[PDB]
């Protein structure tokens, strides 16, 4: 209806909007940003592209086009006239004699569709379904290609009761359409199915049958587009029906590797994330095994590079990714059964002069290493002074790849003696950790972080050259390999631990990583590795690390009081504020846990100076359960550090801790019930009103059965530090833990610890002897598992095995010692006097 | 961790 005047100027504007300089061009478009705000301006849109049929097929489709933006934003304040206009001119208009008009139209009742939603068009799909059997080949072909995108968009939403579930035609109606002529027609039908697949929608899983039947009678087509698509829909089954699936598999994985071979790189990908799929499946094992000997070369020339990514490095997802992905987990289930069809590959790709099928081959070795380590152990010998050797070759990719290979073989290496692949293999590879290529400097330095968790004490020879080699790498390093040179540096501080305490390694080390701690900020990507590096390099250093320490701790206080800010923000209203990722928070309180353990009282004028102790309170009852084991170790931390600055809180903290003392959450329990006994112990007998609001529940906790190691010896560890501090509270409660409580204390190191806690029952057993009478074996099973106790300690149990002797007599204490094991009743006659 | 594999 909107006609004559105004469109020359329309016809103008579009003739400028397609001007050849970009001057006009970015001098127009506000020309067209200033009318979209005008919603008539779509009318004369969809009029040029609709019904001018006298200007050009490009100014025409840039109209419909120029609509499409102006249906990608504020489609709210459409009009409804100008809504149901567009909608009646594309839809009428579907089958136009231009394919570029034909495709305008397309995206537009796409976007109409997109933008806004379904149920405000709900004529739109039976409307263009009853389109479906037309008689002219382009309004059939431009309706499929409309439904494709509809239900590739919207899957969830159809599938959903809202708006009466149409797919109850769609499907059937779809159905039909596999037998047709044209392959695109073929092909838009069955990339319409797919969509339904995995939201295993019932409309379809109802006539699964009928599904793949269509889909064995498409295999045969020699058309690519009908391939692919029946390639993702045959992917797709292997996770929903493969009941359904199972009886025709030997068919269908014959003509999944002919489509595997296929000489398109994007079927033979679809046709690859079949193996990668199937290999998941526990069927697998048997299914494959005739099949194997005809897959495996598929997979390993498929893990070549192309022509196209060499010259394009010197992706994220490939056919090479996808199949070394596939030979991965084939290893991992196959394990050394895979060996005799693919080391004769091996051992022709690996000495090979091309140096790409050498690089398959380097990729190959690595692949397969998780799953066939155990076969692979008699060539090793061969293959890893090799491997060495290639870190050498000239071109690029093959230093990389070897050493991520390596590092998959570094158990094995770390097994044999040091001189012998070991040393080798640590000296070519921290050299090329400063090769000039940063894909080399990136796989050698992870490959060598990787190491170091193995290697672990056995590089103290060595820490010269590493840490020279390392810090170093600091000037060299520019963005992504600084990030790994964080993780292999804290690798390292754990690796070795106590022996980096040095002042000349503290030298070398210390001023770059605090340099680029000053430098970067709170709202930096790049200090979560950087924080993770620090916790361990403070853990390793300990009281080394004290000039340093200010700096780290004033920001970390800054992240723990920013997360817990910007989440506050979030839990009263959303919209404006997005919750922080509580990690941070989280690393930041292990760190500040490894500063106290490590430094002691030198904290103090850094707990005093911060409000350290009100954002720990804020983080103890944090609805995610990390939060509040890591706030709970550095209570405990805090507590033997420097207890003065935590004394008044305590009051506060106490009821927390009687609160979350719950194994539900094992990590979380272990470090309240062991704070628990580093604050008893801190306190002295002022613990007294806080005994029975925790007693409870360690009794009940410490009888737990099928309970974790180190929570039972926390918990009988903070029980004896509580009843050394408070004897009369815990006194009438041993006849109720003795037992586990030596049952579980038997077992560990002579430490402060184990010393606490002995002292804590023999402090209970002077107020109650008899709750130990009760079962006094394990006592004395327990007292036996000391080696070299405190010699007060070894007073006390003297005093206590002599009293209880003579309170049950000789002949008594005779038959109750009878059946002490050698060892037991050696130990205890010759080490406290019987 | 996420140590760069090349797959």
């Amino acid at each position: 209806k909107p006609d004559e005047q105004g469109l020359q100027q329309i016809l103008q504007l579009l003739k400028e909007s397609q001007s050849p300089d970009t001057t006009i061009q970015r001098t127009v478009q506000q020309k067209l940003e200033q009318l979209n705000q005008y919603p008539d301006f779509n009318n004369y849109l969809i009029f040029v592209l609709t019904k001018l049929k006298s200007e050009d097929e490009p100014t025409r489709s840039l109209s419909g086009l120029i609509l499409k933006n102006n249906v990608k934003a504020h489609f709210q304040n459409f009009p409804n006239g100008v809504t149901d206009f567009i909608k009646s001119e594309c839809l009428n208009n579907i089958g136009d004699s231009s394919p570029l008009i034909r495709a305008t139209v397309g995206i537009l009742i796409t976007t109409i569709a997109s933008k806004g939603e379904l149920q405000n068009w709900p004529d739109l799909l039976p409307k263009l379904c009853s389109l479906l059997d037309s008689e002219d080949y382009n309004t059939c072909e431009g309706a499929f290609g409309a439904l494709q995108k509809i239900c590739e968009d919207s899957a969830e939403i159809l599938d959903s009761d809202v708006l009466d579930r149409p797919l109850n035609i769609m499907i059937p109606k779809f159905l039909q359409f596999f037998k047709h002529s044209s392959p695109k027609i073929r092909s838009h039908a069955v990339a319409c199915v797919n969509q339904f697949i995995i939201s295993r929608t019932q409309a379809l899983m109802l006539h699964i049958d009928s599904f793949i039947e269509n889909l064995f009678a498409l295999a045969g087509d020699e058309e690519p587009e009908v391939r692919k698509n029946v390639c993702r829909a045959l992917v797709m089954l292997l996770e929903v029906r493969m009941d359904r699936l199972l009886p025709h598999m030997h068919n269908i994985v014959e003509y999944m590797l002919q489509r595997t071979q296929d000489q398109d790189e994007n079927v033979a990908l679809e046709a690859c994330e079949f193996w990668l799929t199937l290999a998941e499946q526990p069927i697998c094992k048997d299914v494959l095994v005739r099949h194997l000997p005809k897959l495996i070369p598929v997979l390993v020339n498929g893990m070549k590079y192309s022509d196209i990514d060499i010259i394009l490095l010197k992706s994220d997802w490939n056919l090479r990714k996808c199949s070394a992905a596939a030979l991965d987990v084939l290893a991992n289930v196959y394990r050394d059964e895979l060996l005799p069809h693919i080391l004769p590959l091996l051992k022709e790709l690996l000495f090979h002069h091309e140096w790409v099928v050498k690089e398959s081959g380097i990729l190959v070795l690595g692949a397969i290493a998780e799953g066939c380590m155990q076969g692979m152990i008699p060539y090793l010998p061969e293959l890893i002074p090799h491997l060495i050797q290639c870190l050498s070759d000239k071109k690029a990719l093959v230093r990389s790849i070897t050493c991520w290979t390596l590092s998959r073989y570094a158990h094995w290496v770390v097994s044999q003696p040091p001189d012998t692949y070991l040393k080798p293999l640590m000296t070519e590879l921290l050299k090329r950790i400063l090769d000039s290529n940063k894909r080399v400097q990136e796989a050698a330095c992870s490959a060598f972080a990787t190491l170091e968790e193995e290697a672990c004490t056995e590089l103290v020879p060595y820490l010269a050259y590493i840490l020279d080699t390392l810090v170093f790498a600091f000037s060299k390093y520019q963005h992504k390999n600084l990030l790994i040179l964080y993780d292999a540096i804290g690798t390292l501080a754990d690796s070795v631990g106590h022996h980096l305490n040095k002042p000349e390694y503290i030298q070398m080390l210390m001023p770059p990583l605090i340099q680029k701690w000053n430098m970067l900020k709170d709202e930096d990507k790049d200090l979560f590795p950087l924080l993770e590096c620090l916790s361990s390099v403070a853990t390793a250093l300990q009281s080394g690390f004290l000039p340093y320490c200010e700096p780290v701790y004033q920001r970390c206080v800054n992240l723990v009081q920013k997360t817990l800010a910007q989440a506050m923000l979030n839990n009263a209203q959303p919209d404006q504020y997005e919750a922080p990722d509580k990690d941070f928070m989280i690393v930041a309180l292990d760190l500040l846990s490894g500063l106290a353990e490590g430094l002691g009282g030198n904290i103090e004028q850094l707990v005093a100076r911060s409000n350290i102790l009100t954002l720990m309170y804020q983080c103890m009852q944090d609805k995610m359960p990390e939060v509040r084991q890591s706030s709970f170790a550095l209570l405990g931390d805090l507590t033997k550090a420097c207890f003065q600055h935590v004394k008044p809180c305590i009051a506060d903290f106490m009821p927390i801790l009687g609160t979350n003392l719950n194994p539900e959450f094992i990590s979380v329990c272990n470090n309240a019930t062991w704070a628990i006994g580093e604050i008893s112990i801190q306190m002295g007998i002022e613990m007294q009103p806080y005994i029975p609001m925790v007693l409870h529940q360690l009794v009940e906790i410490i009888n737990r059965p099928n309970t974790p190691k180190t929570l039972l010896e926390n918990t009988a560890i903070t029980i004896g530090r509580l009843g050394y501090v408070c004897p009369q509270e815990v006194a009438p409660m041993l006849q109720q833990f003795i037992r586990p409580w030596c049952t579980s204390l038997r077992n560990i190191r002579d430490n402060e610890e184990k010393d606490s806690a002995f002292r804590g029952i023999c402090t209970m057993i002077s107020v109650n002897p008899s709750g130990v009478i009760q079962d006094f074996i394990f006592f004395c099973d327990a007292v036996a598992s000391w080696i070299n106790p405190k010699d007060d300690l070894r007073d006390m149990f003297c005093k206590i095995l002599h009293g209880f002797k003579n309170q049950v007599g000789d002949e008594n204490w005779r038959r109750f010692s009878d059946q002490f094991p050698l060892p037991l009743k050696e130990r205890l006659a010759a080490f406290y006097g019987v | 961790r996420k140590r760069s594999r090349p797959y």
